[PDB]
């Protein structure tokens, strides 16, 4: 049940930026996806990676299949990008990824 | 010694059908003794069929009626069933069960049941 | 395979060596909740006969199973007691138990006559009377079967999926208590003049090995004066000698 | 939403308790995640209690004896943890989850660090 | 007494692809005990609808029972031609259980 | 099943001298060239041992007698088989051989042992009734000559067989087989040793160090027990059982003091009484 | 999965027959069965009800002839007794069961002829 998403980001903002949490073979239907800001409570995002909990903007969409899910920030803004945190289910220990931290220019 | 029980007893069947043959032991159980049949039609000879080896441990069957007749064993309650079947004219006859010792090298039929007929 | 929760097996575990450590190894429970004391410090506690109820229930029948907890599941088909020092071992058994087409191998009663009673199940088909007017163990108006066929099919969600459920409910009772683990058993030390803990038997001194020939039902010898001198392993069977060490 | 202690110091070898409060929902019907954050590193799941029972589905990562118990009268979780050291100079958070396997981290208290040094 | 069933059309001739009413009339007011069943000639009656208004697995949404109380209705869709069979309604309210005269779609 | 063939014979049982015999190893540790000293239940020496002839194959037609009857265990039993073949089998203590009361069933095939502590319900016969199983020609033994239930059974186990019979010499063999059973305090405790028998049935002065085997847990207590005989079935002779002829030893424990001479392989040697003479 | 029924055939009027329905996959302890019948060109017709899961046996008033039923749970089978025929009854029998809106395990046997007539 290991998460090794993507190290950090580095790309020009207000694009179709994707981290593609590529888990092991332990092939989950659910999963999650948080945002979490320098030294800030974080929250999850994205909810069963397929379902958008009430109060998050549309720039980050989740998907996947299987074991590898992704999640596509469209239009990412120099406002929006931080830390993001994929978190894992079922599979007794609920280890979260290495995150995907969002840095662009 | 030996007890031996009725085969099938009383069997009348119209021409189209099939009919098994239960052979019962008692004071023995099944696989101690080995089975053996004999078709005795009225006023005729003996015809000797089914039959247990006892060289190769399998359960014989006449090279004449192969393939028509058929047996399985039920050793706990010790039922012999031998199954007829594709009916002809001359079938109709009285069918006995017989027995041979276990170990091997025997040809006498010495315990029987007193046979049963069939209907065709 | 395991049974239905309406007819749970009633598995009576005695004489057991450690595997609690063996169940965090499988990692792989998805409903793995263990009552009365957390699940790592009942790892060398020993009960007498751990009860290993064990069935298959829905992820959302899961639900109701609890300790203290109602639901159809937890009421005609399997009641926990409040008081519970036992542990719920549930996990997503959608490959084995659900089969194409659907398994219904296993059953449930959705209603029964009555509530079920602390670690029991009801396997009485007797048709059950929904209302007043009776049928005797037939069908018919105001009377519905107690038993009824699972949704188990490959496509079954994952609140809906066969989750195989084991209920180890261990049971401190007053009999010898059979099934504990290593019971805090250090490893050995040789060639040490130590306090040897050997099933109870505390003595001093230097634990060499021996040659002496203990025949199988000779775990600890003796001395002319009560004192222990050629002593063994109680995890690992093996012979040792001992020499008070230097007074 | 969950709410925790202030930040705290203490000293290694010893214990300590950490209580979450939480307001918004039924409490003894909605599970409490416990999950620490190293220090500048990745998260980490410590556990999670029932609020109801003693459904403390504990972590094995580190057994620092980091034990959970609750009260439904005030509606606070307490994470004990003891044996105090370096590991545990890390920032823990209680989090709101769901009472079935649905479990989601998506309601979180303030997060309190529990330093650990030589000294106070 | 006993339940009266009737099952209207006790036969009927149809063709590719019609949209048969198959209705069964009951003497009393049955909730939703009632089932239907396929029968080829000297077949097995295999079970259509159970409660009058739940389709049956492996059967598509061809068929398609519905009704209540006294009248229930077998609403067959996009007759194929191996739907050309005998067709039974079932009451399964009280004892005795009584079953449709039996309704014949057949080619024409 | 379990023929009554218990025939007319009750067979007067003889008498013999255990001169040296049932020494077994009492204790815990390995004492080497110690003269210990031990208060349990021994056999006393130079005892009446009760020789059992127990298949006694007459010599006027044949006709082997039956044997076996029920003898007391009443504090522990030293049973020495002497027969060749291993016509002897395991035992069926127990207090009444019935249901409600335990009847610890030792039964020994070549494969392992078997022991059972469950209800049993021995008939009148209890004997193994080895018949020929007839398939790959074998000789399946049916156990139920021995009791007629078997439930309410609390302890059940496997092991290495007791009555192991390395023949291999024709001659200087049909090894003692000596077992000591001990029923201590609801532990069932047995001894054994396979040695080389010179004489032809009697006896010799030797030291039977006895070793023990298991020690299993009964909470019973047994009174009684019976040996059991491998039979085979015969043939139509110009139902058919007793093949072979055996016959056995049995003798009885004392709580009496014993000297214990151990050697330099801490193995036991002498063995002089407390109680049996002034020397 | 699979009924069985005895051999059928012709009888003259007023007499006794037992009719056998046998049942393999599933045992008939668990749940109930019933007796149907068919004439050539006539609807499906309920005779009778079988329960063992209590014990009480249900006839068809619009035939009653004591046609009695009992059950043999050993080996999965039920045996009919159909006693005072009439002409009439020369139909078809089906050993059936009913799936109301529980289970699902409507089962027919191939179903044998019974004959009520004087001639053969
Ligand atoms: C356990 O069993 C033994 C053996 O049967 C009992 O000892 C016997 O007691 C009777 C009655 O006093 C005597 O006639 C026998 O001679 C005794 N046998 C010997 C030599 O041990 C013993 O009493 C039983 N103990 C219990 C508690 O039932």
């Amino acid at each position: 049940i290991v998460l090794t998403q993507s190290p950090f980001q580095s790309v020009s903002p207000k694009e179709k930026v994707t981290i593609t949490c590529r888990a092991s073979q332990s092939i989950s239907s659910n999963l999650h996806w948080y945002q979490q800001k320098p030294d800030q409570s974080p929250k999850l995002l994205i909810k069963y990676a397929s379902q958008s909990i009430s109060g998050i903007p549309s720039r980050f969409s989740g998907s996947g299949s299987g074991t590898d899910f992704t999640l596509t920030i469209n239009s990412l803004e120099a406002e929006d990008f931080g830390i993001y945190f994929c978190q894992q289910t079922n599979f007794w220990p609920y280890i979260f990824g290495q995150g995907t931290k969002l840095e662009i220019l | 010694e030996v007890q031996l029980l009725e085969q099938s007893g009383a069997e009348v069947k119209k021409p189209g059908a099939s009919v098994r043959v239960s052979c019962k032991v008692s004071g023995y159980t099944l696989p101690e003794v080995a089975m053996h049949w004999v078709r005795q039609a009225p006023g005729k000879g003996l015809e000797w069929m089914g039959g247990f080896d006892p060289e190769d441990g399998e359960t014989m069957y006449a090279q004449k009626f192969q393939g028509r007749v058929t047996m399985t064993e039920d050793t706990s309650t010790d039922t012999a069933y031998m199954e007829l079947s594709s009916l002809r004219s001359e079938d109709t006859a009285v069918y006995y069960c017989a027995t041979t010792t276990p170990f091997s090298s025997s040809y006498w039929f010495d315990p029987w049941g007193q046979g049963t007929l069939v209907t065709v | 395979r395991f049974a239905s929760v309406y007819a749970w097996n009633r598995k009576r575990i005695s004489n057991c060596v450690a595997d609690y450590s063996v169940l965090y190894n499988s990692a792989s429970f998805s409903t793995f909740k263990c009552y009365g004391v957390s699940p790592t410090k009942l790892n060398d506690l020993c009960f007498t006969n751990v009860y290993a109820d064990s069935f298959v229930i829905r992820g959302d029948e899961v639900r109701q199973i609890a300790p203290g907890q109602t639901g159809k599941i937890a009421d005609y088909n399997y009641k926990l007691p409040d008081d519970f020092t036992g542990c719920v071992i549930a996990w997503n058994s959608n490959n084995l138990d659900s089969k194409v087409g659907g398994n219904y191998n296993y059953l449930y009663r959705l209603f029964r006559k009555s509530n079920l009673k602390p670690f029991e199940r009801d396997i009485s088909t007797e048709i059950y009377q929904a209302g007043s007017t009776p049928c005797n163990g037939v069908e018919g108006f105001n009377c519905y079967f107690p038993l009824q066929s699972y949704g188990f099919q490959p496509t079954n969600g994952v609140g809906y999926q066969p989750y195989r459920v084991v209920v180890l409910s261990f049971e401190l009772l007053h009999a010898p208590a059979t099934v504990c683990g290593p019971k805090k058993s250090t490893n050995l030390v040789k060639n040490k003049c130590v306090n040897f803990n050997f099933n109870g038997l505390t003595g001093t001194g230097v634990l060499t090995e021996s040659n002496k020939k203990f025949l199988p039902f000779q775990q600890f010898g003796r001395d002319i004066a009560d004192t222990t001198d050629a002593v063994r392993d109680p995890q690992t069977l093996e012979i040792l000698d001992i020499t008070p060490c230097s007074f | 939403q969950l709410v925790q202690s202030g930040a705290e110091v203490k000293k290694p070898g010893a214990t300590v308790k950490i209580s979450c409060k939480v307001s918004g929902y039924s409490f003894s019907n909605y599970y409490i995640h416990w999950v620490k954050q190293a220090p500048g590193k990745s998260l980490e799941w410590i556990g999670y209690i029932d609020p109801f029972n003693g459904g403390t589905s504990d972590n094995l990562k580190f057994k620092g004896a980091a034990t959970l118990t609750a009260d439904t009268s005030t509606d606070t979780a307490y994470m004990e943890l003891s044996s105090l050291r370096s590991e545990d100079t890390a920032v823990y958070y209680c989090a709101r989850s769901e009472y079935d396997p649905y479990y989601v981290m998506d309601y979180w208290g303030q997060g309190t660090t529990v330093t650990v040094s030589s000294a106070s | 007494g006993d339940i009266q069933l009737t099952q209207s059309p006790s036969s009927l001739s149809a063709s590719v692809g019609d949209r048969v009413t198959i209705t069964c009339r009951a003497s009393q007011s049955i909730s939703s005990y009632l089932n239907w069943y396929q029968q080829k000639p000297g077949k097995a009656p295999k079970l259509l609808i159970y409660a009058a208004s739940s389709l049956q697995s492996g059967v598509p949404s061809r068929f398609s029972g519905s009704g209540s109380g006294t009248d229930f209705t077998l609403t067959i869709s996009s007759l194929q031609p191996e739907d050309f069979a005998t067709y039974y309604c079932q009451q399964s309210y009280s004892t005795p259980r009584t079953f449709g005269q039996g309704t014949k779609v057949e080619i024409k | 099943q379990c023929v009554n063939l218990t025939t007319r014979t009750q067979l007067p049982p003889a008498y013999t001298n255990s001169f040296t015999r049932g020494v077994y190893y009492p204790d815990k540790v390995f004492r080497s060239s110690v003269l210990h000293s031990t208060q349990d239940l021994f056999l006393p020496f130079f005892s009446n041992v009760t020789w059992f002839h127990a298949i006694h194959v007459s010599g006027t037609n044949g006709t082997k007698r039956f044997d076996n009857p029920v003898l007391p265990f009443n504090d522990g039993v030293y049973f020495a088989s002497t027969e060749k073949s291993n016509i002897i089998r395991g035992w069926i203590f127990g207090t009444t051989l019935d249901s409600k009361t335990q009847s610890l069933l030792i039964v020994n095939n070549a494969t392992n042992v078997v022991i059972k502590v469950c209800e049993f319900q021995f008939c009148n016969d209890p004997f193994l009734g080895v018949y020929y199983h007839k398939n790959n020609k074998s000789w399946m033994e049916s156990e139920f000559r021995v009791y007629s239930s078997a439930n309410n059974c609390t302890f059940e186990y496997v092991s290495q067989p007791f009555l192991m019979d390395l023949e291999g010499k024709q001659g200087n063999f049909k090894n003692l087989r000596e077992f000591v059973f001990k029923n201590i305090d609801g532990y069932f405790k047995i001894y054994s040793k396979h040695t080389p028998i010179n004489l032809v049935r009697d006896l010799p002065q030797g030291f039977s160090a006895l070793e023990p085997l298991v020690d299993l847990p009964i909470g019973i207590n047994i009174t009684r027990f019976q040996t059991l005989l491998a039979l085979h079935r015969s043939y139509l002779t110009p139902s058919g059982w007793t093949a072979g002829a055996a016959a056995y030893y049995v003798g009885y424990l004392q709580p009496r003091t014993f000297l214990l001479k151990y050697n330099e392989n801490g193995t036991i040697t002498d063995a002089v009484d407390c109680a049996l003479d002034p020397l | 999965q699979q009924l069985v029924e005895s051999g059928g055939g012709v009888v003259q009027p007023g007499r006794s027959l037992r009719l056998s329905c046998a049942a393999s996959g599933f045992t008939f302890s668990s749940y109930a069965m019933h007796w149907v019948r068919q004439a050539p060109g006539k609807g499906l017709e309920w005779v009778a009800v079988i329960s063992y899961d209590g014990s009480n046996k249900y006839y068809a008033d619009s035939v009653k002839g004591r046609f009695t039923i009992s059950r043999d749970n050993s080996k999965n089978t039920l045996y009919l007794q159909m006693n005072s025929l009439r002409a009439e009854d020369t139909a078809v029998y089906y050993c059936a069961r009913h799936a109301t809106l529980m289970n699902n395990k409507d089962i027919w046997g191939q179903g044998t002829l019974v004959t009520v007539s004087s001639a053969s």
